[PDB]
């Protein structure tokens, strides 16, 4: 009873909790995906050069 | 607040013994900083700039200079010292003593980035402890009794169980919701390892557990790194996400051996045995990293676990590890060769802070009393059993009997209680009060008239 | 052996001035 | 002859800063280096450079930081505000360090004033100073009650002296706010409620007298068999276990000190943490009223967490706030929490510098710095015109590794001190508190101590000689014991190995968390003292003089007989003398003594 039982809990959780954990975040990367990279390559192109404090 | 410039790399090597590369024409060198050498074959190896002067900078590597060349080897200096990618995530996860993961993970993505060498909390917002953790261990919640926020540690031996009682600990760690366990471990076998590592999945407590296993192959110099690694991420728990973490630093003296050869690499002075003259600061750096302060609900209490070399409490391992922390747990090799479980010899072993944690609103009035009497009664009946075997089986007072029927009744039944045995602190003062019942009313000294005539007739 | 070794890594710096 | 203003890092390894471009600095002037500005001090000049010990953590120095010199050593600020505040050694207060940056840590690059300039405190001058009236220095021109139980006692600084052109009305005034004027040569010198004295210069004083009064500490073993004195200089080693704190901890409650100030110098966080915790719910009644015993204490926290060399600062500004309360008239206690973990700061500084070591690895020059703030003791008769008289009394708990008292850091202190109260761990596995070995132990106090004791308590003195009598021939005959027998004792052995299994069990043994142990009068210590004695001594008369003739007493009906007088021995240690009266308990003693004379 414990063997046949087991697999019981398998499918209840191997694609059921985790499978909805990733479009979980998938739609929520999606949703913010073109905010972050206008602010990444803001950064990659604002070149400030500048010298060391200790000049 | 962030790093923009791009970063320097030198492979302007100078000098190299030892574990130390000694760099020239350095632009500004920082200290305490981390370098990334290249070596010639391809291979990566960290280092931390330990001495600047001038243009140069001495920085020992974490995994030995074998190969590093005074020609091809490249050393590129990131502008800032040693930090972690620290997140909630690290709970579950299993590491290596630099930083990595093991079980084919991830990296982690770095909530924030915390510096593993911390900083000292301010000693007036330091609030004392006092909700007492009952361990389900009767040595331990009878007499030598932790609060929630204590540095105590396990001053164990070579061949003892104190890999076992560790796991003990573990899993019977609650209040007199659960805790967030933190285990660094330095030093260890491959055996040690997969004890831990698989008692952790047994239990099911690996959903808020975080590894650091370092083993015994692994370099030395990471060592040193592995409890500021494992304790930046309790500070990262308890005084951000308000959790009450349990940090294990198993195998101390691990710690301080990787230290010692640092320091004789260096030719730092020498304390007692070759240790460094700075054991005990460094020391103190890991161990008051402990407590919990006013603003904050979430605390770290850490159990350090230590074997100390030939049965020695005044070697430099557990000798400065008893200034710093709050009294210690003291198994012993006498009490495993006749089979008893948790072998806790309760005479050298003390918990500073089971003062405030036990009393009337805490467990039950009568508890600072029998602890006492139960001290006492176990070292008298040691002194008499030192006096038997010079003087005789016979040749004794008729009250010095009671003492051995005492020990032979104490260490059988109330220390000894199996490896997966919870008492609560109810049953063993109900198991302590027992052993008491062999003496008479007035020969208690240590327990005054009025809790007498409460619990001894019973 | 710490004070002795502290004095060859003395002489030697001395020794490396006089060249 | 330019003196150029700034300098610049050349190398920093560990706490040591070398710092070039520094040529015209002085020896244990104050720097600061960094762009947090770390707080230094110079120990070295070899030429154009200059090595600074830092006070901070140097993690993250690079090599071109400006160092900025300051001209001055390292000083503190004296003056109200300072009793029940907590600072770190450099004295920066952790109560607004805390309020200022609204987080759990200190910042590493705080400058915070030692004392807070927006508090107004109720000055009151002197009453007997005019303008126009002549001031030296050290004289109490105003008084400034910071509490209900310290008048802080404002004093001209001991340099500078003149005449009186302004002296502020009283009210309430900052500490920035200036109250005396002074015209010396035609020059004028303004002064306020607060002055700067470097921690490094012995403050200066009229003339030293010796020491003829006791510091009372609570514990019975410590004011009966090795007393101290106030004005005295004390050590207690002993090894983790035993109860360096405790001892420490009972002799800042319930001493008859007038203030205290207590110096963690490389200690747990904790027990810095339990001091602010339980002093302000304990009071003490000096004039009927009752106040908490914060109001006359002053910590020095700079716990092993915290950075090393500053453990050396926070040794010296301790007793410069000592020294200040000294010259109001107080009776200052001094409680080092640990001088073994300055000399673990001395030897790490003196491994950066390449310096020679003494022996186990300590510099040469340890044995002088702790004979130059031991000597800082002492009651003395203080500078000023109100001719005053203070005391300052340094109770430093030495920490020897191992538990081994051939330590150079205890064999330097006991070169120094006067009293010593090695405890012992033996005597803490089995639990025997206060742990003083009452073998090695004295205290050089006791030709001061005797014209006191023949004054007040005139039977002392030979009680203490015969208690320190029959704790000694215990030892001898506690040989023979665990070697021949008990067996082959005479009767007048055997009458000594349980009188003294009474002292050590109730007259020097004390609890301290216990109501009736927490604090024991002196003529409760005197009280149990002279029954015990005597007893032995009654004892001793049925022995002697009933040596041989007659069917005589050979102990074992004494215990028989008295087996309820044996119980009114070892009970006086409950006999409450907060809620018992003097007159009540001290009667109570002298009705034992009435028993005893019955029953022998
Ligand atoms: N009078 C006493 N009664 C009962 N226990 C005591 C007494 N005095 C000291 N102790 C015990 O001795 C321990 C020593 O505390 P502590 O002084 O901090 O150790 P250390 O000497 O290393 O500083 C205390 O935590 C307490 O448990
Ligand atoms: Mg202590």
């Amino acid at each position: 009873q414990a063997a046949m039982g087991s697999q019981g809990n398998l499918s209840a959780e191997v694609e059921q909790a985790t499978r909805r954990q990733v479009q979980g975040m998938q739609s929520s990367q999606q949703r913010n995906r073109e905010r972050v990279l206008a602010q990444l390559l803001g950064m990659v192109c604002d070149v400030r050069p500048q010298v060391h404090p200790n000049y | 607040n962030y790093l923009s410039q791009p970063r320097l790399t030198y492979k302007t090597v100078s000098g190299v013994n030892g574990p130390l590369v000694i760099l020239d024409h350095v632009k500004f060198p920082r200290y305490a900083e981390i370098v990334h050498l290249t070596l010639p074959d391809g291979t990566k190896r960290s280092g931390q700039v330990l001495e600047v002067s001038g243009s140069k900078a001495v920085v020992q590597v974490f995994e030995g200079t074998s190969g590093i060349d005074a020609k091809k080897t490249s050393c590129e200096f990131t502008g800032d010292i040693l930090r972690t990618p620290v997140s909630e995530d690290m709970l579950g996860r299993v590491f290596n003593g630099s930083g990595k993961p093991i079980d084919r993970g991830p990296v982690v993505l770095a909530e924030d980035f915390l510096d593993i060498m911390g900083q000292p909390i301010n000693p007036q917002c330091r609030i004392y402890p006092e909700e007492m953790i009952q361990t389900g261990i009767s040595a331990i919640d009878g007499m030598n009794s932790i609060a929630r926020g204590q540095k105590i540690p396990i001053f164990s031996a070579a061949g003892l169980p104190h890999n076992e009682i560790a796991a003990q600990i573990c899993r019977q760690a609650g209040l007199v919701e659960n805790f967030a366990i933190v285990f660094a471990a330095m030093g260890v076998n491959m055996e040690t390892a997969r004890f831990f590592k698989s008692d952790f999945e047994e239990n099911g407590s690996m959903d808020n557990v975080c590894l650091f296993l370092n083993l015994a192959n692994d370099p030395t110099i990471e060592r040193i790194i592995t409890p500021r690694l494992a304790l930046t991420t309790a500070e990262f728990l308890a005084y951000q996400c308000e959790k009450h973490v349990l940090v294990i630093l198993t195998d101390m003296s691990s710690y301080a051996e990787a230290l010692r050869e640092v320091s004789a690499a260096r030719e730092e002075v020498p304390g007692r045995r070759g240790f460094p003259g700075y054991m005990y600061t460094d020391l103190a750096t890991i161990y008051e990293r402990a407590g919990r302060v006013e603003g904050r609900n979430g605390s770290i209490t850490q159990i350090p676990i230590l074997t100390m070399p030939n049965d020695d409490i005044t070697h430099p391992i557990p000798d400065l590890t008893g200034y710093i922390t709050e009294g210690q747990i003291y198994v012993d090799r006498q009490l495993h060769n006749r089979q008893i479980y948790p072998p806790i010899n309760v005479l050298p072993s003390l918990s500073r802070l089971m003062k405030s944690a036990i009393g009337e609103g805490m467990t039950r009035k009568d508890h600072a009393d029998v602890s006492n009497q139960l001290y006492a009664c176990y070292a008298i009946g040691k002194d008499v059993q030192a006096m038997k075997a010079v003087v005789g089986e016979e040749a004794l007072t008729s009250d010095d009997l009671l003492y051995l029927e005492f020990l032979q009744k104490f260490e059988r039944n109330f220390i000894a209680q199996g490896p997966y045995e919870n008492r609560t602190v109810y049953e063993t003062l109900d198991i302590g009060w027992q052993l008491l019942r062999i003496f008479p009313k007035e020969m208690l000294k240590r327990i005054p008239q009025s809790t007498l005539s409460e619990f001894y007739p019973r | 052996f710490y004070r002795l070794k502290k004095i060859q890594e003395k002489k030697k710096i001395l020794k490396e001035k006089s060249d | 002859d330019k003196e150029s203003t700034f300098g610049y890092v050349h190398g920093v390894s560990g706490p040591v800063v070398t710092a070039c471009d520094m040529a015209g600095a002085a020896m244990y002037e104050l720097v600061r280096v960094g762009h947090s500005e770390l707080v230094g001090e110079i120990i070295r000049l070899e030429g154009d450079m200059a090595t600074i010990q830092v006070y901070e953590e140097t993690s993250g120095v690079s090599v071109g930081d400006p160092v900025l010199r300051t001209g001055k050593p390292l000083s503190v600020e004296l003056g109200p505000g300072i009793m029940g505040a907590i600072f770190d050694g450099i004295q920066r207060p952790l109560s607004d360090i805390s309020s200022q940056t609204q987080s759990i840590y200190i910042p590493r690059g705080v400058n915070v004033s030692a004392l807070s300039r927006d508090v107004k405190w109720d000055f009151t001058p002197c009453k007997n100073l005019r303008v126009g009236s002549h001031i030296t220095g050290g004289d109490i021109y105003g008084i400034v009650n910071e509490n209900s139980l310290i008048k802080h006692k404002i004093m001209l600084p001991p340099r500078n002296r003149g005449t009186v052109t302004y002296i502020a009305p009283p009210g309430n005034y900052d500490t920035s706010d200036v109250v005396l004027e002074l015209e010396f040569e035609g020059i004028k010198e303004k002064f306020s409620m607060v002055q700067v004295w470097p921690v490094r210069q012995v403050r200066p004083v009229t003339e030293k007298l010796p020491a003829n009064h006791p510091l009372l500490t609570g514990q019975r073993v410590l004011d009966a068999l090795f007393p101290c004195v106030q004005g005295g200089t004390t050590a207690i080693p002993g090894a983790f276990g035993c109860g360096k704190t405790v001892i420490s901890q009972s002799l800042s409650k319930y001493s008859n000190s007038d203030v205290i100030i207590y110096v963690g110098c490389g200690e747990r966080g904790n027990e810095m943490s339990e001091v602010l915790r339980d002093f302000p719910e304990l009071t003490m009644e000096v004039d009927g009223k009752v106040e908490s015993i914060m109001k006359r204490t002053a910590l020095v926290a700079n716990t092993s967490n915290m950075p090393v060399a500053a453990r050396e600062a926070s040794i010296y500004t301790g007793i410069t706030l000592s020294e200040y309360f000294r010259d109001m008239g107080y009776h200052v206690s001094m409680m080092a929490d640990s001088t073994s973990r300055w000399a673990e700061a001395l030897r790490e500084i003196s491994g950066r510098l390449a310096e020679m070591p003494a022996d186990s690895g300590y510099p040469a020059y340890l044995g002088a710095r702790l004979a130059s703030f031991y000597e800082r003791a002492g009651r003395v008769k203080c500078l000023g015109n109100p001719e005053r008289e203070g005391s300052v009394s340094i109770v430093g708990a030495v920490s020897p590794p191992g538990g081994d008292f051939s330590d150079p850091v205890t064999s330097a202190t006991l070169g120094i001190v006067q009293v010593f109260w090695g405890l012992d761990k033996k005597l803490a596995q089995r639990k025997h508190f206060p742990s003083v070995n009452w073998l090695i132990s004295y205290s050089k106090y006791m030709r001061a101590l005797d014209e006191y004791y023949d004054k007040h308590f005139t039977e002392f003195v030979p009680l203490r000689t015969k208690a320190k009598e029959i704790l000694q021939e215990e030892e001898d005959l506690a040989e023979i014991v665990q070697l021949v027998g008990k067996a082959s004792l005479a009767e007048t052995d055997k009458i000594t190995l349980e009188v003294a299994k009474l002292i050590k069990d109730d007259f020097l043994q004390q609890n301290g968390y216990t109501p009736y142990d927490r604090f024991c009068p002196f003529y409760k210590t005197v009280g149990m003292l002279s029954n015990m004695i005597a007893f032995y001594d009654m004892a001793r008369r049925a022995v002697e003089t009933t040596a041989q003739s007659d069917n005589k007493i050979t102990w074992s009906i004494i215990r028989e007989h008295m087996g309820e007088i044996l119980y009114k021995l070892s009970s006086m240690k409950f006999k409450d003398p907060v809620k018992d009266g003097e007159a009540k308990i001290k009667a109570d003693y002298a009705q034992l003594l009435e028993d005893m004379q019955n029953a022998f």
